[PDB]
């Protein structure tokens, strides 16, 4: 094509790729340690220490559990009504008022806890018979003694009480929790003089459930004052059934309803600081950034967070094998 | 790897390449030099964006769920809320596990083959120019100068015009 | 070889492999969507809206749900001793006796269901010093008032109810389920116009297990008619072992066993309709075929069914990569 | 995908083959023509068989299980009846989204693999009578009628026939 | 370079892979058995048949399951302050003492068996005005009537049963675990002649929960002699909590403590021999290896065993493809 | 496998070689020889046992669960833990399904791949001095006596040596 050089000579043409002096060993199907040029870390180890007020709304119980801001420990009136994505319990809370058990507790705690709302509506039920509001001094409210907020505690009115019978017709198209209990008297004398009948019974009905709970009177440990318990119990009613309330001693009668809604909304328990940034993976050890596919900080988690295992460090490789020439 | 180049016929890597993941240094009639390859830096650049995206893709948002704690002895029903998120962790992690190990191994062969591939380009363009000097050096059998060495990294470089040249000085038979 | 030819030429050879003008996008390792010249859909997402009645037994509850089915609601005497693969509830069911409850429901609903069948056996309990075959107009059958009719209402005779205690030996070879109650009155006058005695008791034993249930008097919601409710329990009885019943009072006494099997049989809540067809996959949404590894049409299903997820797509490529000649 | 033949050294794919997967045209003093192979498509074709067959594979069948819907709030043994569930999904929906993501990644090497084959075993048979011209195509050096190709593709090709020709006109010097 | 020579000749290179006769045949992506060089198991499908008693500590409990061990039923007094890694429970395991029954039977053979110590610790309870150590026929302890080693069953002394009204502080820093319980006897007249009163009651509390028990009277099927049973009942109480218990009749009294503590202890079900030789994966069919990451032995297991899979084999092939020229 | 050479453009295996798994078989003056070759046996067999390692890998032990096997009938939370158990091992056994047809996948290309580079880097070592007679076989054009197959198994053969005697040998035009 051209004509005859007065030259000749070779060139040399060498291929080659890159290496780094430093490189990350990372795991494969064939090797525990390879290095490569360079990798990523997939597990998120490491929290902040504070659980971020945003963008979930976050409720500090602060020295209330959800269960006593429920049924209206004088100190937890705070948070009457009030609503949350996320109760955060802390374990500094403490009860004051009457002792009282839950039996099966956790369901109680779990059903609020996920409905998201203390939003309380007083109904006008009619206790015929008996005297109303009774308190007592292991539950002050203010100087005096006093009650749960949320509950009214029936005695005998002059020297009888009667069988109350009541009943209260869910007509509105949401579901009304009513919360209600029993009194456990530490003597028989202590049934006769508040309840007057020797055995008193509650019998709590909807026309799809009924549950009928009869006192247990026995000395209990000294708690507040007090060697008597109640008892709390929850009756969910659906639109368009009753409640009928029927008892001839010892019922802790509901005052109205709660509302229950569906929600995204739980409980946690967890002494981390609440503080002001944006965040959407909350741990009880405080948030963490969810930009990992997988995080190593609590199992226990709410929101968008990554997928709690095991291993603290999994390197994803973003490199090929190291291979150098000069080293390190 | 797989194909036998990185870590394979290519005995080690520059550090010297700050400037890309696979290039061409030359010895020729006016010096010696270096340079990274664009085309070939991109492909296994985007491809190992592409698996690490699809690995930052959705995390799943989950709300109220079971208890992981618990502070007093139940027995039977609590025996069985630590099974399920014992046995739900286990599998996880090995899933974890698994898919990073998979992924690497992958990731090793993925940068192999385009080493291999650029060579592979790299040679059918110098047709009867060159030999394979066997360890990712292409010997050329005529003068290339520095634009003629450009030509080859850019894509263009055009054998017939220096075939005659290239196969004379090839086909030599003296000793 | 040959001689010395007259022409010199070349030829051209090239490999190539197909394209197809159209191709599917599908999902790689390290692309989100990348084409392919074929695929295949790997998660069912359709139903057909019916269930098909082959190959299970399936069995249509029509207006009962297996508990009144099994207690013998007057409306649905009509599955006494029916048999099923799949019992289907329907959400139209209704009951229409005497106002029961069942406490852990749940559990009755599924250990009947499992065992798939619901043959009687009458046994010849002897009642002694009590009348038998009460009956409530809260449960017609026919013009009269009735009762369901595996369950015997025992009442007072005259002036006593004495304490029954009877037995009953499994003397077979296989597990007998006994279904049995207690009558929880309205009021004090309706528990000593019944059962003479101001309680009642019930005690069902075997000689590994005990079981006693004291009624609870109180008003209810009026349901048929009926402010006293009557709640259910079950005894199994493990061959060679006996059945004691001591009662005086409120008992709603057993008439005899229903056969229990160990099998595939369940339950499933569904209106679709049942149609003439074969198939294996049964959903609540109606049945769908199994020919793909995953489905996403319900996560309920019963029988060869594909892998619920939740997925609504996963495209498998049966080709290669799709370069088309002029790039789509 | 790894080898670099299938949307890399050969630039596309021919619309117009509908009779295989892989195949050959050429241009020689009778004319142009083309033709599908069989072997690699048929060896294409099974192995993505072999694996559709294998995810198509046994449904296992389930009678009755737990409950999965509910009408009424009843607290902890629901609560973990939803958590036993919702945890088996995403543990299945998983299972499915990296089953189809690292089936289809080896299915789309897999046909990049037998490209590549095709290619190097018609390599090997031409000997030194073809150089390749770096595009998918051989440039047969001698005359190659019809016949000459069918042999290619049917895989008989004697290459010393024609040896002396192509080597003599290979090798030729004169620009 | 060198010299041109004076012949010409050619030389054949070949290169080859290995090939042996027989060959495994393994499972691919792409293919359901294809034969390879060599291969793994990597299921682990047979036991020896014995539970190697090392390194765990193999309690067996012979004719005693662990229940009847904790109560002290008289045959098991040997497992008195006994210890365990795996108590393994027979199934010829017998009872032989006064009928009981354990509502709830399943948890506190859990907690017992997961705390893996029987150690009990007699406390000075002081029970006034009744009789204390009441035994029965139906649980000799040699030629004589007896009891449960570890509960006390107080009947009246005298013309009385007093309401008991005892505390036992938890002043140590562990949990205690408290096992007692309640007598249901058959007739109206045994229960007056025990306790005097015509109803009994048992209430034992902490500050924390409370539990009111009340007997039923009613005959069950004879067992042993008897018609009456006693239900068991357990209270963990916490450091610095009380045990308070309160009871007017029918009361089976504790007489001490268990010791609860946090171990890796278990139960296990399993007529398998225990034998000296050292393993650490226990399964009912005795044990087995844990060198393959897979078993299919069985899926209950105790100990570093392997993950328990449906296949019974799955072989890792360790070698090239098998490409014979003989072939067989 | 991926790369066509076992099972592939080497027709057999030789049950013949007892002392590696790649080797070489040759004519030359001397007279016929075989001999495994170690380097790449041993790095077929080194990533073998890499991977059977990681699968032998840390049993997780276990100590007290939830019941697995029941004598009662008793309804809902029964049904439940039956579930969780039945869900459990499902999705281990596809684990394991999974995984060894992923690795017995990965083995035989592998050992695929292993072949292929043997086979490649010897055709590097041998220059213009030798042609590849496509069947695994290279054609030496020039007397290589027993010691001239040591040196390019033992991977030390100078092309340069036998260049001119090959060329002139390889290139004669004569039928
Ligand atoms: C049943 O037995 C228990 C224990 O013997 C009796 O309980 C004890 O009752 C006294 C008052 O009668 C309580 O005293 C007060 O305790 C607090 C806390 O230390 C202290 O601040 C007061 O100044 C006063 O000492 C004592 O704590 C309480 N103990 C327990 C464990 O509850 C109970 O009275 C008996 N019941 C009957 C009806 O006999
Ligand atoms: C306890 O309180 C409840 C509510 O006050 C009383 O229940 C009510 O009793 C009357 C009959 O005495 C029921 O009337 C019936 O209504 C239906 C529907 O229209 C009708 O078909 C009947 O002919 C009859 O009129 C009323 O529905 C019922 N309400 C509820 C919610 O159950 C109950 O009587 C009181 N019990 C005692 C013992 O005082
Ligand atoms: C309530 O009804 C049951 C059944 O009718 C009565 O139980 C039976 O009572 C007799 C003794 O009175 C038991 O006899 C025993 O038989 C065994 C075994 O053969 C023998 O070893 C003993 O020496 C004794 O004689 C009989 O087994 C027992 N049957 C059952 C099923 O428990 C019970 O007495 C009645 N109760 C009342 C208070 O009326
Ligand atoms: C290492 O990989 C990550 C993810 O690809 C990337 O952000 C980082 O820049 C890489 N490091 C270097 C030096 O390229
Ligand atoms: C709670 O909400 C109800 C409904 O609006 C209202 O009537 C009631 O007074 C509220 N109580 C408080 C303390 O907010
Ligand atoms: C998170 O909290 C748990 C419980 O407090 C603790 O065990 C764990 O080590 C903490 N992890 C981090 C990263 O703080
Ligand atoms: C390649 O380099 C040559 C000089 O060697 C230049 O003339 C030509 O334009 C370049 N082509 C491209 C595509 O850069
Ligand atoms: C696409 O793939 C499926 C499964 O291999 C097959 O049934 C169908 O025929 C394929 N489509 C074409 C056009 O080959
Ligand atoms: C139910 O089956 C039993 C056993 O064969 C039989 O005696 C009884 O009469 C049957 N009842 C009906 C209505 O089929
Ligand atoms: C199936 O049924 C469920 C419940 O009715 C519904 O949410 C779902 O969308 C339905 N899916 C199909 C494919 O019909
Ligand atoms: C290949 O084609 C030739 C003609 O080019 C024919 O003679 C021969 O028989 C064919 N061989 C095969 C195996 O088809
Ligand atoms: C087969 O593989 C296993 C694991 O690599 C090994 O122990 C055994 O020796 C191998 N068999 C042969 C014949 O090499
Ligand atoms: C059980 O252990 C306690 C604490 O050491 C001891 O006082 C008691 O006597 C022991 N009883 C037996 C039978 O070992
Ligand atoms: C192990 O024991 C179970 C239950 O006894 C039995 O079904 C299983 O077949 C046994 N397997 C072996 C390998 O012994
Ligand atoms: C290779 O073989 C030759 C003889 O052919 C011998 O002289 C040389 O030392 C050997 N080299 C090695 C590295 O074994």
């Amino acid at each position: 094509q051209d004509l005859p050089g007065n030259d000749n000579s070779t060139a040399t043409l060498c291929l080659g790729h890159h290496a780094v002096p430093n490189g990350t060993l990372v795991k494969t199907i064939t090797d525990d340690q390879i290095e490569v040029t360079n990798a990523t870390e997939l597990v998120q180890s490491s929290s902040t220490g504070k659980i971020c007020n945003n963008p979930h709304r976050i409720l500090d119980g602060i020295d209330c559990t959800l269960i006593d801001a429920l049924l209206g420990d004088p100190h937890c009136d705070v948070f009457q009504n009030e609503t949350w994505d996320l109760f955060v319990e802390r374990s500094k809370a403490f009860s004051n008022c009457y002792p009282y058990d839950v039996p099966d507790y956790a369901s109680l705690r779990s059903l609020v806890a996920s409905s998201g709302t203390l939003e309380f509506i007083t109904e006008g039920f009619t206790w015929t018979g008996v005297t109303q509001n009774g308190g007592s001094n292991a539950c002050k409210r203010g100087p005096g003694s006093g009650f749960f907020s949320r509950l009214n505690w029936l005695t005998k009115s002059g020297s009888t009480y009667p069988v109350l019978n009541v009943t209260m017709p869910n007509n509105d198209n949401f579901d009304k929790l009513y919360i209600w209990g029993i009194h456990h008297p530490s003597t028989n004398q202590e049934q006769t003089s508040l309840y007057v009948q020797a055995s008193g019974r509650v019998t709590v009905s909807t026309r799809r459930s009924q549950q009928t709970i009869i006192p247990n009177i026995g000395s209990r440990p000294w708690v507040r004052g007090q060697s008597s318990r109640i008892s709390i119990y929850w009756t969910i009613v659906k639109p368009g059934d009753v409640l009928v309330i029927n008892s001839n001693g010892n019922l802790i009668a509901p005052r109205g309803y709660f509302k229950m809604r569906t929600g995204k909304s739980s409980i946690m328990r967890s002494d981390a600081p609440i503080d002001t940034c944006i965040s959407e993976c909350i741990t009880p050890n405080g948030s963490i950034p969810n930009d990992k596919p997988f995080q190593n900080v609590n199992k226990i988690t709410y929101g968008a967070c990554p997928k709690y295992v095991k291993q603290n460090t999994l390197k994803l490789a973003t490199g090929m094998r190291n291979v150098p020439e000069k080293q390190t | 790897g797989l194909f036998g180049a990185i870590a394979g016929f290519i005995e080690n890597g520059w550090e010297g390449m700050i400037d890309g993941w696979y290039g061409f240094r030359h010895q020729n009639s006016e010096g010696t030099g270096q340079a990274a390859d664009l085309k070939s830096t991109q492909a296994a650049i985007d491809q190992i964006n592409g698996k690490l995206n699809r690995v930052i893709e959705k995390t799943n948002e989950k709300f109220h769920q079971i208890e992981k704690e618990f502070s007093e002895v139940e027995g039977r029903i609590q025996d069985l809320e630590k099974y399920v998120e014992d046995t739900k962790i286990d599998l996880w992690s090995y899933n974890a596990e698994l898919l990073v190990a998979l992924e690497n191994q992958h990731t090793i062969d993925l940068t192999d083959s385009e080493m291999n591939k650029l060579f592979e380009k790299t040679r059918r363009q110098l047709r009867e120019n060159a030999e394979e000097m066997g360890n990712g050096c292409f010997k050329i059998y005529h003068k290339c100068d520095n634009a003629c060495i450009e030509s080859i990294r850019n894509g263009t470089y055009d054998h017939d015009v220096y075939r005659d040249e290239a196969l004379n000085n090839r086909f030599q038979i003296k000793g």
